[PDB]
């Protein structure tokens, strides 16, 4: 939430 | 980690981050420890009282990180798992006696200058360096106080007596843990804290100039209080189980 | 792995970071 999001691909 | 200091980069190359794949969340620390193994508490995986089971499908190791939110486009690497291992002792009803737990990845992880394991330490480093008054490091993206830092923290604490350590608390302590941290007469302070579950507590060995693991962040009383002590897993005290597990499965 | 325990950016370069020392210090 407070995370950027990461790569779909993980 | 309480009273600790922004981490320099590449200071710990082996520091892991359990990542929740939904909702995205820091779950623990952790450790490299191969290019296919990582090495966590059991707590951070397995905890009935607090309905936590987690299976490798939610989850997701993230290497080679510095930022705790930002996504280290180029450096980290995130990593699936293939299957977890607790302790078959791992005593989550009472006191966390064999707090430990190994990941093994879906793919080995790229070393490079941000990713790189640590030791484990034999019977003689173990026997040398695990010392009252001896110090080692730990390391975590945990909060900041009994809230949460930027970027990866580290604080140095020495080992301290097991009849203080015992003293301390009205938990029943085990040969399979270990606490660090200052007094309240020493001066200075720090600890780990909630969010630093599963990292490692490293110490550099004098003789070899290595880095060597020593301990896992288990529990704590709150964080930081004076008179009260952090508690690690003693990782050589496990390491009969450890070799087993990647003997077996690796 | 056989090189476990040595960073790249500090014992393969000979650096030092800025607290290890404290622990050597500590190794009495
Ligand atoms: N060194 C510290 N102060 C410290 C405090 C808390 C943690 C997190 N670990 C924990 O929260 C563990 C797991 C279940 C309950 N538990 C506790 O610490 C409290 O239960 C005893 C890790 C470290
Ligand atoms: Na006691
Ligand atoms: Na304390």
């Amino acid at each position: 939430g407070d995370f950027e999001e990461i790569p779909e691909e993980y | 980690i309480v009273e600790g200091s922004d981490a320099e980069i590449g200071m710990s190359p082996w520091q892991v981050m359990l990542f929740r794949k939904s909702p995205q969340e820091l779950l623990c620390g952790a450790s490299l420890i191969s290019d296919r193994w990582v090495l966590t508490a059991a707590h951070c995986l397995l905890y009935p009282p607090w309905d936590k089971n987690f299976t490798e499908n939610d989850l997701l190791v993230r290497i080679g990180k510095h930022s705790r939110t930002r996504y280290e486009r180029n450096i980290e690497k995130i990593s699936m798992l293939e299957k977890i291992y607790i302790h078959p002792r791992y005593n989550w009803r009472e006191n966390l006696d064999r707090d430990i737990a190994l990941m093994k990845l879906k793919k080995p992880v790229a070393f490079s200058d941000y990713i790189h394991p640590v030791c484990l330490p034999d019977r003689e480093t173990a026997a040398s360096l695990l010392q009252a008054g001896y110090k080692g490091r730990v390391t975590g993206w945990g909060n900041l106080k009994e809230g949460q830092p930027s970027v990866l923290q580290v604080v140095n604490l020495p080992i301290v007596e097991r009849p203080v350590c015992k003293d301390s608390t009205r938990i029943r302590i085990t040969d399979n843990m270990f606490c660090a941290g200052y007094k309240p007469d020493e001066g200075k302070r720090g600890d780990a804290c909630e969010g630093d579950s599963g990292g490692p507590f490293v110490m550099k060995s004098p003789f070899n100039n290595r880095w060597y693991q020593m301990g896992i962040v288990s529990w704590g009383e709150g964080c930081d209080r004076d008179g009260k002590y952090g508690f690690y897993t003693h990782v050589f005290r496990l390491k009969k189980w450890i070799q087993k597990v990647i003997d077996q499965f690796g | 792995e056989a090189d476990c325990g040595l960073r790249p950016l500090f014992e393969k370069k000979s650096l030092e970071d800025k607290t290890e020392r404290e622990l050597l210090e500590s190794y009495i």
